[PDB]
């Protein structure tokens, strides 16, 4: 996640300090300069998984084409639910199961 | 010989539920150079065709020799195994491009599904 | 080497093209200015560790 300038609304590109060695995000378009939190500037995923479990909507369970099952739910122990793949469509993709329950609506696996 | 064929072709479609059902909990074994949906394909694929191959040897070997196909197959003039299999036991698995039928709907291949 | 299983796989280990791109999972850039400690806690005892 990257932070936005609070009087221009630009982006925050992180900046060093030779003299007070510091990282500091600094707007290019001002002088407003804020007090980085985090040494994380970068983070690269060559395998990833998010996006798996992403693709969840609050009203699936009114969709007529998918399928029921009776699988236990984790939460509340309802008998009903409905079960999907895995939204991700690369060529890597698991065939694992996503069920969703009618009362409480959370993603659950069954492993 | 009827009961015999739809016996076989019941056993196969179980046997392929088994094979879904192992995908679906990571315990299915992946073909070297092949990815789990590929390798799972290929399994599928290869489990019904042994399914009608062998609905179809039942097929052929109930036959008599005064029957008429089979007289004709024999003589080599016109016909052949995999025409009498399709006629009286089992057409089979259906191809495109080499795969099965494609989902072309939304995650289905018809909406009757 | 053609009866034998081991040293097959073991050539076939060396034949085989690996790049650091396939064995590694995720990179990432930190800020440190200290160049005999470091700010993560989790690699702290590793690295010090190191240089001990
Ligand atoms: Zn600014
Ligand atoms: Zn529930």
């Amino acid at each position: 996640s990257f932070r936005f300038c609070l009087e221009c609304n630009n982006m925050l590109y992180p900046k060093e300090d030779k003299e007070n060695q510091r990282l500091l995000y600094s707007c290019r378009n001002c002088d407003y300069t804020e007090l980085a939190e985090d040494p994380k500037v970068y983070r690269h995923e060559l395998i990833t998984n998010i996006g798996e479990t992403a693709g969840i909507v609050d009203d699936i369970g009114q969709d007529p084409t998918l399928p029921r099952s009776d699988k236990e739910c984790p939460e509340c122990h309802s008998r009903d639910c409905v079960f999907f793949q895995s939204q991700q469509r690369r060529k890597d993709t698991n065939m694992t199961l996503f069920y969703v329950c009618l009362n409480c609506k959370k993603t659950f696996r069954d492993e | 010989t009827m009961k015999e064929i739809t016996h076989a072709i019941s056993s196969a479609k179980e046997q392929v539920q088994e094979i879904i059902y192992k995908a679906q909990h990571n315990e299915l074994e992946l073909k070297p150079g092949m990815t789990l949906r590929e390798s799972f394909e290929g399994e599928v694929s290869r489990t019904l065709n042994d399914a009608r191959d062998s609905a179809g040897r039942s097929a052929e070997m109930n036959l008599k020799d005064l029957n008429n196909v089979k007289q004709m197959v024999s003589a080599g003039s016109k016909g052949s195994f995999i025409n009498i299999a399709q006629m009286s036991a089992c057409v089979g698995q259906q191809m495109v491009e080499g795969k099965r039928i494609a989902f072309g709907f939304a995650d289905r291949s018809l909406p009757h599904f | 080497i053609a009866l034998d299983i081991e040293k097959a796989k073991v050539i076939q280990s060396s034949i085989e093209y690996t790049t650091l791109k396939n064995v590694t999972s995720a990179t990432e850039i930190y800020y440190d200015p200290d160049p005999t400690s470091t700010v993560i806690e989790e690699d702290f005892d590793t690295v010090e560790a190191y240089f001990s």
